[PDB]
């Protein structure tokens, strides 16, 4: 939502993204983050997660729902290796315009 | 949505602006 | 396939408990910072 | 540990109009000189290391990889191995009227790989720091642009400084390519004197780059234009497809012709 | 997507299953054959199930003289909704790959 | 202003040098993948390209 | 044995740190209750609050409710399930057992015990190639006896390297078992 709050003001060309570094599988919340996510594709805001040693239910929803990626780490090498191929713009979805 | 391309020529030179003995 | 040349991202980190814990070898928060530093660095130097 | 690649514009037009203009700084006096600056910047210390690479408007071709005369055989051979491998190209070199403008960019993607070798069969144990020389002096081609922005970047993102030593025509991009790099950029009025400049702003590596007084870099003008036209602009308008800059706004870009909505 | 199985080749409606669902199904076949009853064990819930199905459907097909009726018995309602909604997706496979309707009824108590 | 590119502090618009666009350049070029030939395969040229 | 552990564990940190590091629910032998707390720890699990379900391995809700990934993902089993043997029921039903049908006292008692555990922890494992985790905290499991009255599946699943964890062990091969999970097939 503090990102939102903020990429919901950005134009419309630049596409909008957050990456998510999750550490605890735990995390609070004061809302049903459906509704959220329901709004990140609304806002059109890519969300990809990176879980450390968790494969968490909300994560997987939350990326694959929105079109983005929820991956976890294998090894150090395959964090470098996530990190390396995020760095790559990400590829335009059918729902998204030019 | 595949990548498309009419003109790409013009990618080649940004830009950058434009005897046979010899 | 096409691709969105313009990106804004926001990195989300957690600064919970769990980030002072030594997951990988070295300490996850140092870790994740380290190699955020390298991402940042190429996130730029690539778009 | 020091790595210097000499990048050398053979090409034989303008080589070839000088001689017919009877200049007094001619390519085999230009080589002879590369000679001398490869030779002394081995000659400086035992782990320097160099490679030499002439262009043609065809293609480059590398002029590197007993005691007779009472010398150094590494000297000697690589003397006569830079004579012979010029020779060869340009005894074994087609000749065509269409094409004209010199090679650079093959040139300089070659020297990098090579470098990238070089940088993995060194030993770890040592450091190795590389600089491309480039002695232009034809005239240059917008085709050439996009290759030799790619190289100026892969030389940037793997620290190789661009050094451009220029005699005649002064490309645009050369210049933007050292600085870029944060190599230095120099176009010698004295052609026969080229040496001394190699010697004096061009021997130096970085190390020595820092702790010595040289002429401030040239002001890079870092012009830009919209593809239709191609006249210099201070706004444009890219798309955020084909990254292209256009005059004026349009429903579809002339490039791709995608679907813009009007705003 | 048809099974070379050890009494008749059943079809199946997803194009890839796992090996252990072969000699579950050839090994159950032997009831049939042996005209007698048996116990078995296996994990997988669906696995089992769409398996079972396709076997005794097919034996049911190739043998309907001497199978009248399969009783299918299972933990609970909820779970008997969705095995006879597998039966369904089987059957509408069946229909796909017969290519018409046959006279065959399955209904849950 | 001392370093680009940069969002524009008042205007809000995007003051960029043409380099960084042709730094993406390579997205819009992908390049096409080399044929793997691990043996010799007769190949005469000893030393790589 | 339940509530005295809850107890203990209230009146230690254990509780305290268990809670806080995710939601806790108990079953009971209210239907209606239960079904409750099951749906919010479900609701819980679903949200990033996550939840953590005890409950009796004799109860209703363990042969009622069916585990599916992220709906208990992992089922730990403490102690080996059984049941007063002083009931009357179980009195007359395995005396009749050893004098009718011959079967001995513990034998019959440690396969429904043995069934019955299975059984609970068993239905982490439902369809759709899910993952789950099955971790069984008594050493009796590990016995010759009880590894073979356990079904070959879990029989031949379980090995030395995980048939006598220590609880660090099981914490430690469960996050590695995690880790290489959630990566696609
Ligand atoms: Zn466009
Ligand atoms: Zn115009």
């Amino acid at each position: 939502s503090i990102a939102m709050q903020t990429l919901k003001h950005m134009p419309g060309h630049t596409s909008r993204e957050v990456l998510i570094i999750f550490s605890s599988l735990t995390t609070c919340d004061p809302s049903n983050i459906y509704d959220l996510i329901k709004t990140l594709k609304a806002a059109k805001i890519r969300v990809s997660v990176i879980g450390l040693s968790a494969e968490v239910r909300v994560c997987t929803v939350l990326a694959r729902e929105t079109g983005g990626t929820y991956h976890v780490i294998l090894d150090e090498s395959h964090y470098k290796e996530l990190l390396t191929h995020h760095v790559s713009p990400p590829p335009a979805s059918s729902s998204s315009e030019c | 949505i595949a990548l498309n391309l009419k003109k790409s020529d013009r990618y080649y030179h940004g830009p950058t602006p434009i005897t046979s003995q010899d | 396939v096409r691709l969105g040349m313009m990106r804004h991202l926001y990195v989300v980190v957690d600064g919970s408990r769990t980030m002072e814990d030594q997951d990988l070898k070295p300490n996850r928060l140092t870790c994740t910072l380290k190699l955020l530093e390298y991402f940042v660095e190429e996130y730029f130097d690539q778009n | 540990l020091n790595l210097l690649v000499i990048v050398v514009d053979a090409n034989p037009i303008w080589w070839g109009k000088q001689a017919l203009k009877e200049s007094q700084f001619t390519l085999s006096k230009c080589i002879d000189a590369v000679m001398v600056l490869g030779n002394s910047h081995l000659f400086m210390n035992r782990s320097n290391k160099l490679a030499v690479i002439a262009s043609h408007i065809q293609e480059s071709r590398f002029l590197y990889p007993g005691s007779k005369d009472g010398k150094y055989e590494l000297l000697t051979s690589a003397n006569e191995v830079i004579v012979e491998e010029i020779k060869d190209l340009m005894t074994k070199s087609d000749i065509k009227g269409q094409h004209t403008e010199t090679l650079l960019a093959g040139s300089l993607a070659k020297a990098l790989c090579y470098i990238h070798r070089m940088n993995k069969e060194v030993k770890d144990n040592q450091e190795m720091k590389s600089r491309i020389l480039v002695i232009k002096a034809a005239e240059d081609s917008a085709l050439q642009y996009m290759n030799f922005m790619n190289v100026i970047f892969a030389a940037q993102k793997q620290n190789i400084l661009i050094d451009a030593c220029v005699l005649d025509s002064d490309s645009g991009l050369l210049q933007q390519a050292c600085d870029i790099t944060g190599g230095l950029y120099l176009k010698v009025p004295q052609m026969p004197s080229l040496l001394q400049y190699l010697l004096w702003v061009f021997l130096p590596d970085q190390d020595q780059r820092s702790q010595l007084i040289l002429p401030p870099p040239v002001h890079v003008d870092y012009r830009a234009a919209c593809f239709c036209h191609r006249n210099l602009i201070e706004i444009g308008y890219v798309c955020s497809v084909c990254l292209s800059i256009f005059c004026n706004f349009s429903p579809i870009c002339t490039t791709c012709e995608t679907a813009f909505k009007i705003s | 997507m048809k099974l070379n199985v050890d009494g008749l080749l059943v079809y199946f409606p997803y194009d890839y299953i796992y090996p252990e669902q072969f000699s579950y199904m050839r090994e159950l076949k032997r009831t049939l054959d042996a005209k007698g009853h048996g116990v078995l064990e296996m994990p997988s819930g669906t696995g089992k199930t769409v398996s079972l199905l396709a076997l005794i459907m097919a034996y049911q097909r190739a043998y309907p003289l001497e199978v009248t009726k399969l009783i299918y018995c299972s933990r609970t309602v909820p779970e008997i909704e969705k095995v006879i909604e597998e039966l369904r997706k089987l059957l509408n496979f069946y229909e796909k790959q017969e290519g018409e309707k046959l006279p065959f009824l399955g209904l849950a108590l | 202003y001392c370093e680009l590119p940069v969002e524009c502090k008042i205007c809000g618009l995007t003051l960029v040098s043409a380099p960084h666009l042709a730094r993406s350049y390579h997205h819009l070029f992908p390049l096409d993948a080399f044929q793997e030939i691990p043996l010799e395969e007769y190949n005469g040229e000893r030393f790589c390209y | 044995y339940m509530e005295s552990t809850v107890a203990s564990w209230y009146e230690q940190g254990i509780l305290e740190n268990i809670q806080r590091n995710k939601l806790l629910f108990i079953e009971t032998q209210d239907g209606a209750e239960t079904s409750v707390a099951l749906e919010k720890y479900q609701e819980a699990c679903e949200n990033g609050r996550g939840a953590i379900l005890l409950s009796v391995a004799r109860g209703k809700v363990s042969e009622g409710i069916d585990f599916v990934h992220h709906y208990g993902r992992a089922v730990i089993m403490f102690g080996v399930p059984y049941v007063y043997t002083q009931s009357r029921i179980l009195k007359a039903r395995l005396e009749y057992l050893r004098d009718q049908f011959q079967i001995r006292e513990n034998d019959f008692l440690t396969f429904d015990a043995m069934r019955h555990a299975a059984q609970c922890v068993g239905r982490a494992i439902r369809g759709k190639t899910d993952y789950g985790l099955m971790v069984f905290a008594d050493k009796r499991f590990a016995r010759g006896d009880k590894r073979g009255k356990l079904p070959r599946w879990i029989q031949e699943h379980l090995t030395d390297a995980n048939l006598n964890l220590t609880v660090d062990e099981g914490v430690q091969v469960a996050k590695y078992f995690l880790r290489q999970m959630a990566q696609p097939f």
